[PDB]
């Protein structure tokens, strides 16, 4: 579900006119936001002002800096690592989303436009072929774990 | 400032023209042709927009277009020639449907597409421009040529294709460059003999890759670069990266049939002994610090790795030249291994790891981690929450029923408004040899519809083959066969009791809410509903609802539905103060699933249900033995086989939870008890 | 001297599979059809048959058929076959010596 | 035509796969077919395909057959291409006019429609006179406003032709108002329909402030038609597949349908309209019949009110008369008595009389030039200026007349006040090209007044800001979670908290909207005519290129003209208006054969 | 860069040089897929003939022509002297087994490259041009430069160390050199040239002091071994440092 | 456990950068040729590549034309444009373009300059005011402290007599087709284009080269003037026009050398 849900917050930054998409990203377990902030969000209108506007900014890094450091950003600013981190079983959802981010970092630097890596992204979304690199990684190792 | 290998000016125009001369050579697959059309050249030469590349998709993707450009094609590759599924077919669909709706039936067995019908038809007049394009080339670089003839074929191509923009000046200066200097340094020898297209394509294939790794050295910036650029150069910082074993050094197999390998002198250039040089030309060419670093442990498995053979010997005169002052006199070996571990840092997997956070020698500075590593954050609270709603005064029963088709579904994208949108499915690259899924539903509901009214199937056969959606030959005629033999089976049960009836209207007052509405098809013996589908609890609660809203105005009789494999959901008529009660409660459930996240699961929900219902002394049982084989069901039914996709695997459900815990699985077991309990009260 | 190295063949087999099952079933008749359709529903059926003979060497098949015998020799012969016992049945009817 | 004779590929693609290897006359009747529908003529006469083709004698001579195949109609039924309307074949052959399946389809759907099922609904007459009387305040002289809701209301069909100005919605609000009044305990389902999201917003907001003055009852303010839908939405079509939710199986519920801007819908969209309906409702066009042809390939509400000039019946003279309790005139002879009793033309307006030369030019329109010529020179009516336009110094006087024209608009912004009158002082001018791009277009002209207010000190612009205080945007696609619609004009200022665009919303209010949600933004201090339409403004100015293009004919002038409030400025030479005036916009259909029979 | 500055020196030094050579790399490959198939009769190609002949559609015979215009490059660049023996008509003894079907295919292309219009030169016989007219000439050619600086190791291959030699007779040749030991620690051929060595000394730039390549001179002949190979101490300047060997020896 | 992040106290790299001079900021006739960055770069390699001592064959222009893809109708105007050019003499002296020699020319010399110094305009654009006379108007641009190296490609060094000399081609020349190209017209135009500071850079670093490369030197001995060449300026008749010659006052080389210095 990693896979997809950075896939709507791609295509939120890339096209964020249109609403829809920046609330069906916006309401993901990513970010980890409830039904009450969700329903404030979408009647406060200088909140989701501010919003489209930090996510113009997100865009502007995405089309200036590139990949890493937006989502950087992204997870420094609405400081969802650390509520990962925090929440019983994020962990490896934490390292499935920054094996993601390496991933498009490294497929994102070979390609020049910037919706190819959203098309390349949604492409290895529906081919589940299992290549050397993009498998599942280990979650922790400092804390012991039953190995199956 | 990353002295790095030379990005090319326009990757996609070069591999698109790689393409154009792999045109004979190709199959001619709809997404090879859609990547050409991905570039914004060729589609700025035909006067293709993006949201005309962007209906083209759906227009291929619906159409049938999976291969082949001519039926001349599919001949030339040693393969039967079927007809249907070709661009040409596809394109004397689309001009059909631009010409003739698709009610009216086949012109020559080729059902027209009523999509394409207006002025944006005149997209597919732009694609059929480039086809022809696609097949002139395809009989132009088919057979070989010499070399005095191949002048004009890339610029008479490069006009063909590509439109000269502002940005792609320099990819098409740098084709023909290459091309002329191709034929030039051919020609130069005087060859007489006949070229073919392959070894012309595979030599620009590899003069187009031949970008050179940058040497530039700018003296602002911390120059990233690599090991040969500055050999000597006294720095005072030196850092060596990816220092494990079998990337560097590296080592070249040498042909097999050159005289030098067999007999080396002084003045020979191998890779191996440079490597090994310039590692010890970094070693001296550092003045105050030298930092090696290597990928010592495998992120995937946890394995070991080993370092390469310079850093292994490096840390072995180290280890056997230097001691440290703790130990002065314990021994060699261990004197080594103290110096060699305590040399070799260690560092963390993750950066949110605790351990590169504690002061002292190693300390990072990455304060966006910090908070993290420090677990000092909220953790994710729960997504369900009681939401103010005021359930207001007209509320339509379409909203009942797209309500109770699916509750969470609608609690998302109807409440809070947010619909997780699903990309589509990719074109496959070959016919359907077998009908599965949504196509052989909508064949069923087809054959469904026309034999409800005792219409001529094979003319709807004729209709079906005519636009490509059955297999080709003797099994098409099979599947729609066993397909007519299923639905005749149905029919003379659905129509055995079958009545003609019309829509009426719906005006009910419960619970001071209006429900406005129609209802199709309402004969007087009841309701009347046929699905091609199997034996669910969705559409036995949409049953219910159905009867719920016609037995409340009138309407004396039973509700059937008739779904495959003799399934049948029946309810008897009630009385109105039942029905009203019973639609007060379903009124009761809308207006709760839409403050909270109503947990009613109707698959395994109803499964669960079945298990523990007893319908002879209408009761719930209590023993362990039903309360185990109760769970072994909604295990089932939640969570499906390796053929089944089950209803865990749904978006909707796995933002609320990821593991479905016991708590949880009560929560939705109470509430299925408390909603779909009529379902199995009434069944018959 | 200079070759591409592909790590799934899987499309590869898939699409010669494809072009077998194209050269070969299309031009059967109904009679013939009928019976390739109870063996295997497509081609991907036979593909999940026979994948683990494709890859690697290839096995020895035990009584192979000959070369010049096709589909539809194979098909009347099995015709004549149930024929013969139909032709057996039909003459032999209409008694019952058995105790 | 120019555009004619250069072939498009999509017309040569179709003749190549329809006919093949048939004759090349089919071949030739086939491209011909494609690009004429390309155009957005519906039939083609065989006439023009024998006279007007240099390649008939060659066709002539390729076939051979022992009739000789001399007429066009035997060598197109000899092909399997073109049946007489049995066999599925892509061209239908008729009438001796060629057209496509679809299209032959939806003609005779529309035939059908206006020539069968339109029935007479039989009302009392006393209490409808009695609601005439009642509503229509007017009753000394022959009021056409009356004679209108009469035959709407008697008829099931009806067609409504009036131009802008001429009180519309007034009629259809008293309209409303008497069907409510006469069926008082059966219930009136009314709705309104709409080619537009921006029309379907006036019409709304329009028919709520005619309504609410009206004086009703509490059931009958319960009956008030709730909002305005597009026939998109209406009918429920499918942005990925054309399937309709209201097709052919289940019609819409409702009693009766209001469509206003008839000129706009196309022949399929009027055919998926009419295949909608059930057996009981009752249909309302609005439309003006001089007005500017739909967006797509047809022309319905032209070729319907094509036998306007006609006149009424004889018995249908002495019906209006007993209803309107007038004089009504009739019609000289009788042709299609249901299409000439459906019909009616509104000539008195209300908001300009003979006084005004915006009248009497729209009048003019319609007739010869020399009439818009007489109209133009004697006095000028104080009401429409006319400045020729073909070198760099009239370019830049039409400049320095567009200064004023927008005077009150950069006094408004330079005095930093409220963005309500900032909008409503950008509402009364406005400037109305034809082409897009080069030097006479929507991006020429949009671009040359940014380099003019660069010039000279009235707007300041940053070259890499794009948004600057004081440019006016317009939306081109349509959203409803913001609630604008394509057509809408914005302009963008710093009310404090940043740089926003305010939009002023038909229901009274003004919305500031971030930039960056926008979802289209072009600039619009020049609008083309095509999307001009539905709105209204103050002062008006027409800049017509000097090129020749077929673009700028009789309805393009006629919408200029009629777009106008008071003020009319023409920005155009001789030539150019003398050749558009006769130059008529004529689009072939068989309706006017179908009709005759 | 190195070769740019001895293409520099061959049009400085020789007139009537044409700007491109005719034994380029792709030239040569489009020559030899010419001259291959000529050959196929010889005795000498029986190897290529069951490589070639079996099955093709010009792609193996395209790629054997660049792998062979390649050896012939890399031989043109580090060999002179084998294609000039090979340009007479003899074999070299000592090679390796594939050789037979490389002299008469590089003989072949000579008398190719002499038939056609394409000029005689190339890499190697330019080389041994320049150095014969650096050798024999007396006075100093016009549009050579004073002083020339060689910054590091690999800013000259060791290959054009005679053409330096012979630019040293006229031009001054600063060669700043790149050593990471200050000693001698090279290798050796003879004991006869372990004397001739040993009578060379460094005297000081700035202070003029002469000092000895070797740390003891006595014990210079018991630390080289009798093959030629000197036991250096250190080991990671005798296992990483064998291109430095090459060069300072 | 306990744990903070450490801050970082002093920055890690001052604002060094190597930077150039850009960093800091009938039918047929010359008149009605194409404005553009690549024409006035194809006219800088056609005046790099031609020898000014051979005469200019038509032939040669015609494959120069057909190399760089320009129109084949402009190559007889071309020529006679470029031997009207080269025939103009562009001295106070009188002293042509043909009578360099090949040993006399320096044809595009890059230099890097050093600066250890933050260079703050304010303090540097009152020094460039107190001596040259240009900067009347032209108020000053802003750029930021460059400490580090500053590019430079002059287009040629010549020496004469004695006397060496700096010359440069500006051939952009857009607004003017009459011959209103007059002395005043190209102040104008390097008070403009803001050419002064990059004309004064040239001068200090020749006044570096001629001290470095020749010893007892002398800036007024050696130094001769600088010379800027308006392509699309110069005219048959008006010698004056297209050339632009002006010399320092040999005061702020010194002072410029001592603020680059430290």
């Amino acid at each position: 579900l990693e896979a997809q849900e950075m896939l709507w917050l791609l295509q939120a930054v890339m096209t964020p006119e249109r609403e829809n998409t920046l609330r069906s990203a916006l309401a993901t377990s990513m970010m980890g936001l409830n039904a009450l902030d969700i329903e404030t969000l979408n009647n406060d209108e200088h909140a989701w002002d501010v919003v489209v506007e930090e996510f113009d900014g997100y865009r502007q890094i995405w089309r200036k800096r590139g990949v890493m450091p937006m989502l950087r950003a992204l997870m420094s600013a609405r400081n969802i690592a650390e509520n990962l981190l925090a929440t019983a079983g994020g962990e490896r959802r934490l390292t499935d989303i920054l094996h993601i981010s390496e991933l498009l970092q490294e497929a994102g630097t070979q390609l020049e436009s910037e919706h190819a890596l959203v098309r390349w992204l949604s492409q290895h979304i529906l081919e589940p072929d299992s290549n050397a690199s993009s498998q599942q990684m280990r979650l922790e190792s400092d804390k012991h774990l039953v190995q199956i | 400032a990353i002295s790095d290998r030379r990005a090319r000016q326009s990757h996609p125009v070069l591999e698109a023209f790689i393409s154009l001369l792999s045109l004979p050579d190709s199959r001619f697959v709809s997404e090879d042709v859609l990547a050409l059309l991905d570039v914004p050249v060729l589609a700025a030469r035909f006067d293709i927009t993006e949201e005309g590349l962007r209906y083209l998709r759906q227009w291929v993707n619906e159409s049938g277009i999976r291969w082949g450009i001519d039926d001349d094609n599919v001949r030339e590759l040693e393969l039967p020639a079927t007809g249907q599924h070709t661009w040409r077919f596809g394109l004397t669909r689309m001009l059909l449907g631009y010409a003739m709706e698709s009610a009216q039936g086949e012109w020559q067995s080729v059902l027209p597409y009523d999509e394409s019908s207006g002025l944006i038809a005149e997209l597919v007049g732009h694609l059929a421009s480039l086809l022809m394009q696609l097949n002139i080339w395809r009989r132009g670089l088919a057979q070989e040529r010499p070399l005095e003839e191949w002048l004009p074929v890339c610029r008479d191509m490069l006009n063909a294709f590509f439109l000269p923009d502002a940005e792609t000046e320099a990819a098409m200066t740098l084709i023909e460059q290459q091309w002329q200097a191709i034929i030039a340094e051919g020609l130069g020898a005087q060859y007489g003999d006949a070229v073919p297209l392959s070894l012309l394509r595979d030599e620009l294939a590899q003069r187009l890759d031949q970008e050179r790794i940058s040497q530039r050295f700018l003296a602002g910036p911390v120059n990233i670069c690599t090991l040969m650029p500055m050999r000597s150069i006294p720095f005072k910082v030196v850092c060596l990266l990816g220092m494990n074993d079998g990337v560097y050094p590296r080592q070249l197999a040498p042909l097999g049939f050159d005289l030098m390998s067999q007999k080396p002198k002084r003045g020979d250039r191998s890779r191996r002994d440079d490597d090994r040089y310039l590692f010890l030309e970094a070693l001296i060419s550092a003045q105050q610090k030298l930092y090696i670093s290597y990928i010592g442990r495998s992120i995937q498995d946890n394995s070991e790795r080993f370092p390469s053979v310079l850093v292994q010997e490096l840390i072995d005169y180290i280890g056997q030249s230097h001691y440290l002052p703790g130990d002065e006199a314990l021994n060699c070996d261990e004197s080594e291994a103290r110096v060699k571990a305590h040399l070799t840092c260690l560092h963390t997997r993750m950066p949110f790891d605790p351990q590169n956070y504690q002061p002292g020698e190693r300390q990072s500075y990455a304060r966006e981690w910090l908070p993290a590593a420090s677990q000092a954050g909220k953790a994710h609270s729960e997504f369900v929450q009681p939401l103010p709603f005021t359930l207001p005064e007209t509320v339509p029963l379409e909203t009942l029923q797209r309500f109770w088709a699916h509750p969470v579904r609608a609690f998302f994208q109807m409440r809070l408004q947010v619909n997780f949108r699903t990309e589509d499915s990719e074109i496959p690259d070959t016919e359907p040899f077998i009908l599965e899924g949504l196509s052989r539903y909508q064949i069923n509901q087809q054959l469904l519809n026309a034999l409800v009214e005792q219409d001529d199937a094979e003319r709807l056969f004729r209709r079906f083959r005519a636009a490509g959606d059955l297999p080709y030959g003797a099994f098409g005629e099979i599947f729609w066969e066993t397909q007519c033999q299923e639905m005749q089976q149905l029919a003379d049960r659905v129509i055995a009791c079958r009545q003609p009836g019309q829509s009426m209207e719906i005006d009910l007052a419960c619970n001071g809410v209006q429900i406005t509405g129609w209802l199709p098809q309402v004969q007087p013996d009841g309701l009347l509903r046929w699905r091609p589908s199997l034996l669910s609890v969705a559409q036995g609660m949409q049953l219910w609802l159905e009867h719920l809203v016609y037995c409340a105005s009138g309407g004396n009789g039973e509700s059937r539905l008739f779904l495959r494999k003799d399934g049948e959901w029946r309810f008897p008529p009630l009385a109105a103060e039942q029905a009203l009660h019973y639609l007060s409660q379903l009124i009761e459930g809308y207006r709760e699933g839409m403050s909270a996240p109503l947990l009613v699961l109707p698959e395994s929900g109803g499964a669960w249900l079945k298990t523990c219902y007893d319908a002879q002394n209408d009761a719930m049982l209590d023993d362990d033995s039903t309360l185990q084989k109760a769970r072994t069901k909604f295990l089932q039914a939640y969570e499906g086989n390796m053929m089944v996709r089950g209803e865990g695997d749904d978006i909707w459900y796995q933002r609320l939870w990821r593991q479905l815990t016991p708590e949880t699985m009560e929560a939705i077991v109470e509430q299925s008890q408390r909603f779909l309990l009529p379902l199995f009260r009434f069944n018959q | 001297f200079e070759q591409q190295l592909i790590e799934d063949e899987s499309l590869l087999r898939y699409q010669a599979c494809a072009d077998f099952w194209r050269r070969h079933c299309y031009p059967l008749p109904r009679e013939i059809a009928q019976v390739v359709f109870e063996t295997w529903k497509g081609p991907q059926a036979l593909l999940r048959d026979i994948n683990r003979y494709l890859q690697g060497e290839a096995p020895v098949i035990k009584a192979p058929p000959p070369d010049d015998e096709t589909l539809a020799s194979r098909h009347a012969q099995i015709v004549a076959r149930i024929d013969t016992v139909k032709q057996q049945w039909r003459d032999a009817v209409g008694e019952l010596d058995a105790l | 035509a120019v555009e004619h004779k250069q072939l498009r590929p999509l017309d040569v693609q179709f003749a190549l796969t329809v006919a093949g290897d048939e004759h090349p006359a089919v071949t030739l009747a086939a491209a011909l077919l494609s690009h004429d529908a390309g155009e957005g003529h519906v039939c083609l006469p065989l006439s023009r395909l024998e006279n007007n083709e240099a390649s008939h004698p060659l066709l002539a001579t390729c076939v051979s057959e022992i009739g000789e195949l001399q007429n066009w109609e035997e060598c197109l039924l000899a092909s399997q291409a073109v049946s007489r309307g049995d066999e599925p074949t892509p061209m239908i052959l008729c009438g001796d006019r060629l057209y496509l399946n679809r299209m032959w389809c939806n003609e005779r759907t529309v035939a059908r429609f206006f020539n069968e099922v339109n029935h007479a609904i039989e009302v009392d007459e006393a209490l409808l006179a009695q609601t005439l009387d009642k509503l229509f305040p007017v009753s000394d002289e022959i009021n056409w406003q009356k004679v209108a809701a009469a035959v709407a209301l008697t008829r099931r069909i009806s067609v409504i032709s009036g131009g802008p100005g001429t009180g519309k919605t007034t009629t259809v609000a008293k309209l409303l108002a008497a069907l409510i009044q006469m069926a008082d305990g059966e219930r009136c389902r009314i709705r309104l329909a709409a080619p537009t999201g921006k029309a379907a917003a006036r019409l709304t907001e329009s028919l709520g402030k005619a309504l609410r003055q009206l004086p009703l009852t509490d059931e009958q303010k319960k009956r008030i038609p709730e909002d305005a839908s597009t026939l998109h939405r209406l009918l429920g079509a499918q942005p990925g597949s054309q399937r309709l939710r209201h097709h052919a199986g289940n019609p819409l519920h409702l009693d009766v349908l209001v469509v206003d801007e008839a000129s706009m819908i196309d022949l399929p969209m009027m055919s998926r309209l009419i295949d909608a309906l059930p057996d009981h409702a009752r249909v309302i066009f609005l439309g003006d019949r001089d007005q500017l042809a739909s967006v797509e390939a047809g022309a319905v509400l032209g070729d319907i009110c094509a036998y306007a000039n006609a006149g009424f019946t004889a018995e249908r003279a002495r019906q209006l008369s007993r209803l309107t309790g007038t004089h009504v005139p009739a019609g000289t002879g009788t042709e299609a008595a249901s299409l000439r009793d459906s019909l009616c033309l509104l000539q008195k307006s209300y908001r300009f009389g003979s006084d005004s030369g915006i009248g009497q030019l729209a009048a003019a329109i319609n007739r010869g030039d020399k009439t818009a010529v007489k109209t133009v020179f004697q006095q000028d009516f104080t009401d429409i200026e006319k400045r020729l336009l073909q070198s760099g110094e009239d370019y830049i006087a039409m400049l320095e007349e567009a200064l004023a024209g927008y005077g009150r608009y950069l006094d408004l912004l330079q005095a930093r006040a409220e963005p309500d009158l900032i909008i409503q002082a950008f509402n009364e001018y406005q400037l109305l090209c034809a082409l897009r791009e080069g030097p006479f277009g929507v991006a020429g002209l949009n671009e040359r007044i940014e380099q003019f207010m660069q010039q000279k000190r009235k707007i300041h612009r940053h070259p890499h800001s794009r948004w600057y205080e004081g440019r006016p945007v317009m939306i081109a696609r349509n959203d409803s979670a913001l609630g604008l619609f394509n057509g809408d004009i914005g302009i963008a200022l710093d009310r404090g908290q940043g740089t926003r665009v305010w939009f002023a919303m038909p229901d009274g209010n003004i919305k500031s909207v971030q930039p960056s949600r926008l979802p289209e933004h072009e600039t619009t201090w020049a609008m083309t005519v095509h999307k001009s339409q539905g709105s209204e403004f103050d002062h008006a100015a027409l800049i017509l290129p000097s090129q020749r293009t077929p673009v700028v004919t009789r309805e393009l002038v006629y919408t200029a003209v009629t777009r106008a409030r008071r003020r009319l400025s023409l920005y155009a030479d001789e030539r150019i208006l003398s050749a558009a005036i006769a130059t008529r916009t004529e689009r072939r259909s068989g309706l006017a054969a179908l009709f005759s029979s | 860069l190195p070769a740019s500055f001895i293409w520099d020196m061959f049009v400085r030094v020789l007139p009537e040089i044409p700007k491109e050579s005719a034994f380029n790399k792709q030239s040569m490959s489009w020559k030899l897929m010419t001259l291959l198939p000529q050959l196929l009769e010889r005795e000498d190609f029986t190897l290529l003939r069951h490589y070639l002949t079996d099955d093709s559609d010009k792609r193996k015979l395209f790629q054997l022509s660049s792998k062979a215009a390649d050896l012939f490059d890399q031989y043109l660049v580090y060999r002179p002297d084998w294609l000039a023996q090979w340009e007479t008509g003899h074999l070299v003894e000592g090679l390796g087994e594939a050789q037979a079907w490389q002299a008469p295919l590089w003989k072949a292309l000579v008398e190719y490259t002499h038939q056609l219009g394409q000029p005689r030169w190339h890499r190697a016989n330019l080389y041994q041009r320049f150095i014969e007219t650096l050798e024999s000439a007396t006075t100093c050619p016009p549009g050579l430069p004073s002083r020339v600086f060689i910054c590091g190791i690999s800013a000259l291959p060791p290959v054009y160390l005679q053409a330096l030699q012979a630019l040293g007779k006229h031009i001054e040749i600063h060669l700043l050199f790149t050593n990471p030991c200050r000693y001698y620690w090279g290798d050796i051929k003879d004991p006869a040239y372990l004397a001739k060595l040993l009578t060379r000394q460094r005297r000081h730039s700035f202070e003029d002091r002469e000092l000895p390549l070797f740390r003891d001179s006595e014990n210079a002949g018991q630390l080289f071994n009798s093959d030629g190979e000197q036991d250096v101490g250190n080991p990671l300047l005798a296992s990483w440092g064998k291109l430095g060997r090459d060069y300072i020896y | 456990a306990e744990l903070n992040a450490k801050t970082l106290q002093r920055l890690p790299g001052d604002n060094w950068r190597v930077t150039s001079y850009s960093g800091l900021q009938p039918t047929l006739t010359p008149h009605q040729f194409p404005r553009g960055a690549s024409p006035g770069t194809f006219l800088h390699s056609l005046f790099e590549d031609l020898d000014f001592t051979q005469p200019v064959d038509p032939n040669w222009v015609r494959e120069k034309l057909e190399l760089g893809g320009f129109e084949s109708q402009w190559e007889p105007v071309l020529t006679e444009w470029i031997t009207a050019v080269l025939q103009a003499p562009l001295n106070e002296t009188g002293v042509s373009l043909s009578q360099l020699s090949a040993r006399n020319k320096q044809v595009e010399m890059e230099f890097y300059l050093p600066i250890s110094e933050p260079l703050i305009a304010s303090q540097l654009d009152t020094l460039i005011r107190q001596f040259d006379p240009l900067s009347a108007g032209c108020p000053p641009l802003e750029f930021m402290q460059v400490r580090g190296m500053l590019k430079g490609f002059i287009d040629l060094v010549f020496r004469h007599e004695g006397r060496y000399y700096l010359l440069a081609y500006k051939s952009n020349w857009l607004g003017e087709d009459s011959s209103a190209y007059t002395q005043q017209a190209m102040a104008a135009a390097m008070q403009a284009h803001r050419y002064d500071l990059q004309y004064q850079l040239y001068t200090l670093a020749l006044h570096r080269y001629l001290r470095h490369r020749i010893a007892d030197y002398d800036y007024e001995h050696h130094f001769g003037g600088v010379i800027y060449l308006f392509l699309r300026g110069v005219d048959k008749e008006h010698p004056q026009q297209g050339i632009y010659t002006t010399r320092p006052n040999a005061g702020l080389i010194a002072l410029m050398d001592e603020m680059f210095a430290g």
